[PDB]
């Protein structure tokens, strides 16, 4: 298997696993834990005026509502994993239990 | 043999112990007279330096590099002797004492000023105390299952 | 005797006497068995 | 004048320094507005 | 005085063990120890201590183990007496074990 | 200077008052305990701090209740 | 009606500030004026760091042990 | 804000006496309790104040690197490294008389100079930094970076770019960058100069900034990394024989993971090294991105704290409500900081002696033991300042009606049982330790050494065999060879690692016996002692039966008063200062213990600690009247040598904490009562009626002479210590 | 007589004057200047 398919392969099959498996998971625990509160407030009502939660960068369409942001998720686990089995595999090394 | 030390009834280093010892005993025997009281005293420890080395040496104490009866505290029972046979006599007699004084505070506790009895023990009452925690382990034991052991506050 | 047996339940007189006791059993022993750094007896 | 540089600040870093400190601060320790 | 003389002279109190001496040994490193246990009294303060043996008075509580005597940290006047004694003693204590060491073996 | 807060588990017993070396304390009118009289506290800026009026106060922990503040000249009892 | 516990009934006490908290106490008397803010007078077996072995406390500060 | 030199304390400022000198120095820092304070104000402070440290840390170790390119021997220490001593900086003393300028002259240099103990030599030299022109810009740099630091810390005080108190309570975008980038990036970019520059410089070639976008660190080049054939970043590993600093035996790997030591400079080595930062900033870059700042992803610590209460309540309500009592809390966020440094600082204490990092470290023998004293001091003071942090937290930013039945005020609901049990191992550890001590100074006093207690330490020595000691045949997971763990690292780094351990001759996991059992419950005895002194002052820091309102009266107070028995140092300050006494006690045995094994494994006898560590005037006789002879002679009548300063400073050390027992022994009353003696004798003392005071003379405060006979008495623990052991270390080199 | 300009004058005075003299003072009033004027001897094992 070459590098260019392992690397195409893993993010495909971890942004299918974000895009169709584990988005109602995610997003559902997302809702739970919802915002980062300071003292009862969020970090934006008390102020700060920067941890605005960003919206023209989340309001991609999709019908199941699907963001850049999972994008780089799922496929930051994706080239993470690729390149573990890469590295993994390209290491000749012997674990030699028997 | 555990934990790379030779037995001090092999250790050449603890017979060296032993011959340094009786050879230091020996040059403070030598100023006294042979029949002297000083000279009898000088030989019976003598004597009891030989034979506390025989008996380090068939007691299974193990030796190390510098030569000195190590105790080895881990668990193995040729060694229970060094920690654990003399451990749970400790804790025996320990909660002995603590099962007649922790008594002997509930028999003495009921009174109007019970601390002119902490300083003037009654040693009638301390007496009769004091054998009840002979076999105190059976004691505790029950007293903890029953909740006798611990105040509800 | 009255009220000496009161002082020698107070609790100083009562710990060096016990501790005397107990004391001269632990020197005893140590006549008896000197030297002691195992428990063989089992 | 590079091994004498060190006689040059071991003084002004040690002895005028302190000087200057210490009275500035003891100015201001006891100043009042 | 630290080389020449504390140093120096207390040679014969560390080889002092085993010959007669090796008592003097001990009672230098004992009274070492009692000075410096004096330092627990004369640096501290009964507040911490009662509240220590307050703990610990909760934890005889617990086993109906209480006294009826109940436990008090020292007064602060007696702090400072049994620093001060144990202070002298642990001091002099070394100084003696030193002094008679030293000069038993020499002279 | 300091600050001498009294509270209302004071007794009455005029201890505090009578151990006051710099007449912090004075006994006033109350209706709040069988005595019938509260230890105030109006001469504070003459308190020196040596907590003699919480040394002497018959209570489960205390009444009256010093607690050092600001220190003035009159509050670390110099005569210089 | 009498306020409060009786002069010789046991109690516990529920002060957060007392040296005998959560520790058991004799009431010695009650003052039945509803003005007094702390008057049952509670006698105890063990003296505080006073050297005290008596304090009135409040009725709320107060709880009438079963025993 | 206030009128005389306190101005952030209008209090102080309106005392006539002296104290408001003392009280103004010392609560200079403590902006919580300043006059017309604000959260905001308060977190903007410690904003710019935490700028000015960095700056300071810029500034001082652009200092060193000045004071070694200046005055060091670093151009010729880097030919000969393990037989030229370094300098740290030179010394120009009017005071020294013509013997010692012909003393002090050392390494090589024009004049007299001091050696540099503190390892800086050694560390340049392992990470490139060759000649003393890059120290130079090196220092050039840390001076930018200091001003950098300033620039910021006055910028952040302006109103246009004042942040804002809901900024810094954002504790999930700081976790965030500061894992990612402050951990990982910064890892991420060490390992990037190890590869450019400290691996090319260890074999040979000078990468520098002139010519490292040129120069490939490894021969392909971000192949094997895109690629991933990252083993190709691990194919020539310099075995064996590689000569450091030369291209003798040298290699193409870059992040080989070989284990062990360099065989020549018996340190690691700097592929390992890059290897190990690169893993950590993966690890660091992939655990930042978990917490939820903006992008709609990520976890909030709150739901996080608040969803860890376990069913049935055997912690009570859990961690609910304590992301409130840490982000509103800087002193919860400061205890917990410095406890976590205090443990990776002895950390790093406990690895760099046994694991070295630097190339020819393990060789100078009293760089080790300064480095290694040092930081566990430091790790020791930092340990006791968490605590005392977590005692100010609960006195001043504990909101018990906030956190009620959580796993926080479960603390204090059984405090007494945590400090009776903490009193009960420690009190277990002192009597047991003290009598096994004990006993063999009686037998060695009573010449019967073959009756001590000597307990071998069989658990830690299992421990050892479980990392392949094989010097006590135990045949455990790595000792033995027939092992799942034998097997699955016997092709990685056991290799290196074995060959590593088993020389005896290195500080890895050093032979152990008895000695070392005994001094270690020594260890935990002290460990357990401070961590009673500290957790009992924090628990009672918000009250006790002895002074339930203690939180009235804040962190540091003198007393409650004679009254109610005595109240003497019943502050929660009283307990960090007592507990000060028995870490200083802590550190000092650790270190007597690291530095007594250490200088008989460096002159060559173990068996003199073997047989000497056991009873205390081995400790006193063997180790501190022994080694103490070449510090003490100085200077003697006839003459002086290069210790002469570290005799000084022993004597030093001894007349300041000598000192400390008058502020701690002697107290106030008598002072007071002696300096009203003194004020009258000035005020009619002719010529002297002329000069008069503005500040009152009065005596030290209570607490404050508790601290400054803490101070005298730290400093002279410390400096005392510290010129023994490295006049001991440095007047023999092992 | 001018306080403002007696301590300035002093300390840019004494300063000076402790600055220069330091550093034109020969190899005789102070030896710190002067130098070794020894061989340096080798430190314990070999150097190190
Ligand atoms: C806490 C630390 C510690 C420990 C563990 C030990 C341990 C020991 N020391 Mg050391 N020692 C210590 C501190 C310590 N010492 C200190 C602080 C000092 C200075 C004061 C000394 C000074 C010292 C000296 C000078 C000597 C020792 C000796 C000994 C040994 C005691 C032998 C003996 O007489 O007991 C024998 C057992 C007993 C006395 C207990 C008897 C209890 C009674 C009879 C009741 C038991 C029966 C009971 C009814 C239960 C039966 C069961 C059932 C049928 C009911 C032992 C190895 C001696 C030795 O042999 O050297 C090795 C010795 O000469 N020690
Ligand atoms: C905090 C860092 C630090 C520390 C502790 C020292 C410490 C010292 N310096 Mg160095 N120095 C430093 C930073 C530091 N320096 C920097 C950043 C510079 C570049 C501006 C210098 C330039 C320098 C010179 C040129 C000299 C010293 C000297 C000295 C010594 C006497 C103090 C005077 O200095 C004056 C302090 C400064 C110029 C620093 C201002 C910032 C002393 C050993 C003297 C020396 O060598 O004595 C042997 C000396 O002549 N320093
Ligand atoms: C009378 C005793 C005495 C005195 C006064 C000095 C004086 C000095 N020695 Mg020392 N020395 C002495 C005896 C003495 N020596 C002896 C007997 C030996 C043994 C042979 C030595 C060995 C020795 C060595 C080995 C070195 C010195 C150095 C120095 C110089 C330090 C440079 C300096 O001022 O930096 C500034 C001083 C400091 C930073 C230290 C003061 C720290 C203060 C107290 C703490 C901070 C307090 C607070 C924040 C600020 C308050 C003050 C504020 C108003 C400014 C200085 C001239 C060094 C030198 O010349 O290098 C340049 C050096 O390396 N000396
Ligand atoms: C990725 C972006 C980023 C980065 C790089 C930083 C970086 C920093 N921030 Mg943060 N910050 C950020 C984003 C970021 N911040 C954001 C988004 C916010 C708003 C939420 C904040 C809010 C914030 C506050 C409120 C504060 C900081 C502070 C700091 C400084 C920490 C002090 C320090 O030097 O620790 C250095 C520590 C390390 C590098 C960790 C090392 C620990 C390891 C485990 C030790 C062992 C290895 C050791 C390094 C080896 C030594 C060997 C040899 C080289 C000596 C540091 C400059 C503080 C500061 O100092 O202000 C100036 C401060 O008060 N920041
Ligand atoms: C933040 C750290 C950092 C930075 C700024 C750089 C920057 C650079 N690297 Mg380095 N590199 C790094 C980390 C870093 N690298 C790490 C961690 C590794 C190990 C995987 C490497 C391994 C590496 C190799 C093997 C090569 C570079 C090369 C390069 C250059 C071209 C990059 C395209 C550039 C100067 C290439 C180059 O041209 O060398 C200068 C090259 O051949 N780098
Ligand atoms: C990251 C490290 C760090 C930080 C930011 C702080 C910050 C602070 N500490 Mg903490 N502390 C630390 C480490 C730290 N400390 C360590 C390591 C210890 C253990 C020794 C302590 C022990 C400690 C105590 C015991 C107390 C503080 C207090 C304080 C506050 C006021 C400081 C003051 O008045 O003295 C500023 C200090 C000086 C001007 C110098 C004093 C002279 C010293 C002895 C030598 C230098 C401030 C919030 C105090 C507080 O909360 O106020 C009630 C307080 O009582 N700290
Ligand atoms: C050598 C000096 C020394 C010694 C021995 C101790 C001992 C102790 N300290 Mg420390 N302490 C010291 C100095 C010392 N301290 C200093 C200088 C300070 C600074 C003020 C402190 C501050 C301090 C604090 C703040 C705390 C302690 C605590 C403790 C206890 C810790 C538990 C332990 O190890 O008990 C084991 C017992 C010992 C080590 C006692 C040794 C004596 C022997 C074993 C008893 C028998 C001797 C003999 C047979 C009696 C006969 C003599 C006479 C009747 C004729 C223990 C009593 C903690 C505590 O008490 O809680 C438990 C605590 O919270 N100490
Ligand atoms: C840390 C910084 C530091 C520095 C750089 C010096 C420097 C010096 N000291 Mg030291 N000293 C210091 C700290 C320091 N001192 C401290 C902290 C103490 C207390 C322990 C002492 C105690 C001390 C004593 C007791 C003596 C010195 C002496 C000396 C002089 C060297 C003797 C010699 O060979 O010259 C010989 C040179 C002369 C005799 C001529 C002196 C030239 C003077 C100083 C010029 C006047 C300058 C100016 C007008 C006044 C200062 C202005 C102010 C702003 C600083 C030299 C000027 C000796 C000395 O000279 O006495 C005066 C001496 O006896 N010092
Ligand atoms: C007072 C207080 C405070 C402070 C405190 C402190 C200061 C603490 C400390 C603490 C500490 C200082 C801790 C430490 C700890 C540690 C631990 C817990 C450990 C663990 C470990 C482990 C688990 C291990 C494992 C392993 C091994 C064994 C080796 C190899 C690897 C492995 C991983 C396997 C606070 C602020 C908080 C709050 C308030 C209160
Ligand atoms: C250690 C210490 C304490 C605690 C010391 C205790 C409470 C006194 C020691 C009492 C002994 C241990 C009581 C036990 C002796 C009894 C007679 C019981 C005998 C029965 C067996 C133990 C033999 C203080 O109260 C104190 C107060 C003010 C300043 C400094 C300090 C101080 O340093
Ligand atoms: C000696 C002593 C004094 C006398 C202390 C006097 C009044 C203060 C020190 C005298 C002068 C001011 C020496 C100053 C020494 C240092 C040079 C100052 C360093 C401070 C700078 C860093 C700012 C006390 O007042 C005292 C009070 C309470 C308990 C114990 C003691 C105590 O032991
Ligand atoms: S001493 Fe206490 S109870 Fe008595 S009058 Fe004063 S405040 Fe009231």
């Amino acid at each position: 298997l070459s590098p260019s398919i392992v690397i195409s392969l893993s993010t495909g099959l971890s942004l299918f696993l974000g895009r169709f498996v584990f988005f109602n998971f995610q997003r559902e625990n997302v809702a739970k834990q919802g915002l980062p509160e300071q003292n009862g407030k969020t970090h934006f009502e008390a102020g700060d005026d920067r941890a605005k939660e960003y919206v023209s960068l989340l309001k991609s369409n999709d019908p199941i509502g699907f963001n850049i942001v999972d994008v780089l998720a799922w496929g930051s686990i994706g080239h993470i994993v690729a390149y573990y089995i890469l590295a993994t595999s390209s290491n000749g090394y012997d674990p030699s239990f028997f | 043999d555990i934990s790379g030390l030779t037995p001090c009834k092999d250790s050449k280093q603890f017979a060296k112990r032993e011959k340094q010892q009786i050879k230091k005993l020996e040059s403070s025997l030598k100023l006294y007279a042979p029949e002297s009281a000083p000279a009898l005293a000088l030989n019976a420890q003598i004597e009891k330096t030989k034979r506390r080395f025989d008996n380090y040496g068939k007691y299974g104490l193990l030796c190390g590099s510098d030569g000195l009866p190590h105790l080895i505290v881990n668990g193995d029972q040729r060694h229970w002797g060094e920690f654990i046979t003399p451990g749970i006599l400790f804790l025996y007699i320990a909660g002995w004492i603590g099962w007649v004084g922790r008594s002997y505070l509930i028999a003495i506790s009921g009174e109007k000023k019970p601390a002119m009895k902490e300083i003037i023990i009654d040693v009638p009452l301390a007496s009769r105390i004091i054998f009840r925690g002979f076999i105190w382990p059976v004691a505790a034991y029950r007293e903890f299952l029953n909740g006798d052991l611990i105040a509800k506050d | 005797m009255r009220d000496l047996k009161t002082y020698l339940s107070v609790a100083p007189v009562l710990s060096t006497l016990w501790f005397g006791s107990l004391a001269g059993l632990l020197i005893e022993i140590n006549r008896l068995f000197p030297d002691a750094l195992t428990f063989p007896f089992f | 004048t590079f091994n004498n540089l060190p006689s040059i600040f071991v003084p002004l870093v040690g002895l005028v320094f302190p000087a200057i400190a210490m009275a500035s601060l003891f100015l201001h320790i006891q100043k009042n507005k | 005085w630290l080389r020449d003389f504390l140093w120096a002279q207390a040679s014969q109190v560390i080889q002092s063990y085993g010959s007669s001496l090796s008592a003097y040994g001990l009672f230098f490193l004992g009274a070492h120890f009692v000075w410096a246990f004096s330092l627990m009294f004369l640096f501290s303060g009964r507040g911490y201590w009662q509240e220590l043996i307050e703990s610990i008075v909760w934890a005889h509580n617990k086993l109906k183990v209480a006294p009826a005597t109940q436990p008090r940290a020292l007064s602060i006047i007696q702090g400072r007496a049994v620093g001060v004694t144990h202070y002298l003693l642990g001091g002099i204590a070394t100084t003696w074990a030193f002094f008679l060491a030293r000069i038993i073996a020499v002279g | 200077s300091h600050s001498v807060k009294i509270y209302d588990t004071c007794i009455g017993c005029t201890q505090c008052v009578r151990a006051c070396p710099t007449d912090v304390l004075e006994m006033i009118p109350w209706d709040g305990c069988k005595a019938k009289q509260i230890a105030s506290a109006p001469r504070t800026e003459d308190c020196v701090g040596c907590k003699r009026c919480e040394s002497a106060c018959p209570t489960d922990f205390l009444s009256v209740r010093v607690y050092l503040w600001h220190e003035t000249t009159r509050s670390m009892g110099l005569a210089y | 009606p009498p306020i409060g516990p009786k002069r010789g009934s046991k109690v516990k006490i529920l002060r957060r500030e007392s040296y005998w908290f959560k520790n058991v106490g004799s009431v010695v008397a009650v003052d039945q004026d509803p003005k007094t803010r702390y008057p049952v007078v509670v006698r105890f077996a063990k003296v505080n760091y006073a050297n005290i072995s008596t304090n009135n406390y409040a009725l709320d500060e107060v709880e009438e042990v079963a025993a | 804000m206030a009128l005389r030199f306190p101005r952030f304390s209008q209090g102080l400022a309106q005392d006539p006496t002296t104290r408001r000198i003392w009280f103004g120095i010392a609560t200079a820092h403590d902006f919580e309790s300043h006059d017309d304070i604000t959260e905001e104000r308060l977190y903007q402070n410690i904003f710019a104040s935490h700028f000015g440290q960095l700056a300071i840390i810029f500034l001082w170790t652009s200092g060193n690197l000045f004071h070694v390119a200046w005055q060091g021997n670093f151009e010729t220490w880097v030919q000969d490294p393990l037989h030229v001593r370094p300098i740290a900086h030179a010394i120009w003393d009017p005071h020294f008389g013509q013997p010692a300028v012909e003393a002090f002259t050392r390494g090589g240099a024009l004049g007299p100079v001091n050696i540099a103990y503190s390892g800086v030599y050694q560390w340049w030299y392992t990470i490139g930094l060759r000649t003393n022109e890059d120290l130079y810009t090196g220092a050039l740099f840390l001076l930018f970076l200091s001003a950098l630091s300033l620039i910021g810390g006055w910028l952040h005080l302006q109103p246009k770019w004042k942040p804002r108190v809901s900024w810094f309570k954002n504790a999930e975008s700081r976790l965030n960058h500061h894992l990612s980038g402050l951990f990982g990036v910064s890892s991420l970019a060490w390992t990037g100069h190890l590869v450019h520059v400290a691996i090319p410089a260890s074999r040979g070639e000078y990468v520098r900034w002139n010519n490292f976008l040129n120069v490939l660190p490894h021969p392909q080049g971000l192949g094997p990394l895109f690629t991933g054939q990252w083993n190709l970043y691990a194919q020539n590993p310099d075995s064996s024989s590689h000569l450091f600093g030369t291209s003798q035996g040298s290699g193409t790997a870059i992040l080989t993971l070989l284990g062990g030591f360099h065989p020549q400079t018996q340190s690691l080595w700097l592929t390992d090294m890059a290897h190990h930062h690169l893993a950590i900033a993966i690890l660091f870059l992939i655990a930042g991105h978990m917490y939820r700042t903006n992008f709609g992803i990520g976890h909030s610590i709150k739901d996080l704290l608040e969803a860890h209460i376990p069913p049935g309540g055997r912690l009570g309500r859990g961690h609910k409500g304590l992301y409130d009592t840490i982000n509103n809390s800087i002193h919860f966020q400061l205890g917990l900081a410095l406890a976590s440094l205090g443990v990776i600082t002895s950390l790093v204490a406990q690895h760099m002696y046994s694991l070295p990092a630097y190339a020819f470290i393990a060789q100078d023998f009293t760089t080790q033991a300064a480095l290694y004293t040092h930081h566990q001091y430091i790790a020791g003071f930092i340990m006791t300042g968490a605590f005392a942090h977590g005692a100010i937290f609960f006195i001043r930013d504990y909101n018990p009606e906030q956190n009620e039945d959580n796993v926080l005020a479960r603390m204090l609901d059984h405090k007494e049982a945590i400090i009776s049990h903490l009193s009960w191992a420690s009190l277990f550890l002192g009597f047991h330790t003290l009598g096994l001590y004990v006993h063999n100074d009686v037998m060695l006093a009573f010449g019967t050494p073959e009756k001590q207690i000597l307990i071998e330490p069989i658990f830690a020595q299992w421990i050892q065999s479980a990392h392949g000691k094989t010097s006590y045949g135990f045949d455990v997971l790595l000792s033995s060879t027939s092992g799942p763990a034998f097997n699955a690292g016997r092709s990685i780094w056991l290799p290196g690692w074995l060959n590593a351990i088993n020389e005896n001759s290195n500080s890895l996991f050093l032979t152990i016996g008895p000695g070392d059992f005994l001094v270690h419950h020594a260890i935990a005895l002290g460990l357990h002692t401070t961590t009673l002194i500290l957790v009992k002052g924090a628990l009672d820091a918000r009250g006790s039966k002895l002074m339930p309102d203690k939180k009235d009266f804040g962190y540091s107070f003198p007393c409650d008063g004679p009254g109610r028995g005595g109240t003497c140092d019943i502050s929660a300050w009283d307990a960090f200062y007592l507990a000060v006494f028995w870490m200083l006690n802590t550190i000092g045995w650790v270190t007597f213990y690291w530095h007594w094994k250490h200088i008989t494994l460096w002159q060559g006898n173990v068996s003199q600690f073997n047989e000497s560590s056991t009873y205390l005037m081995g400790w006193l006789r063997d180790y501190l009247w022994l080694n103490s002879s070449q510090l003490i002679n100085g200077y003697n009548p006839f003459g002086m040598n290069s210790l002469s300063v570290w005799a000084w400073m022993f004597l030093f050390g001894h007349l300041v904490w000598a000192t400390g027992f008058m502020f701690l022994i002697s107290w106030r009353g008598y002072w007071q009562e002696l300096i009203e003696t003194l004020a009258w004798a000035h005020e009619r003392t002719p010529l002297a009626n002329l000069i008069r005071w503005k500040d009152k003379p009065v005596a030290l405060s209570i607490v404050q002479a508790r601290l400054v006979g803490l101070a005298h008495f730290s400093v002279g623990y410390i400096f005392t210590y510290a010129a023994f052991l490295i006049a001991s270390t440095s007047g023999k080199f092992g | 007589t001018k306080r403002g300009l007696l301590l300035k004058f002093l300390i840019l005075g004494g300063g000076s004057l402790l600055t220069y003299v330091s550093a034109n003072s020969t190899g005789d009033v102070l030896p710190i200047k002067r130098g070794p004027q020894e061989p340096p001897k080798l430190g314990p094992r070999g150097k190190l």
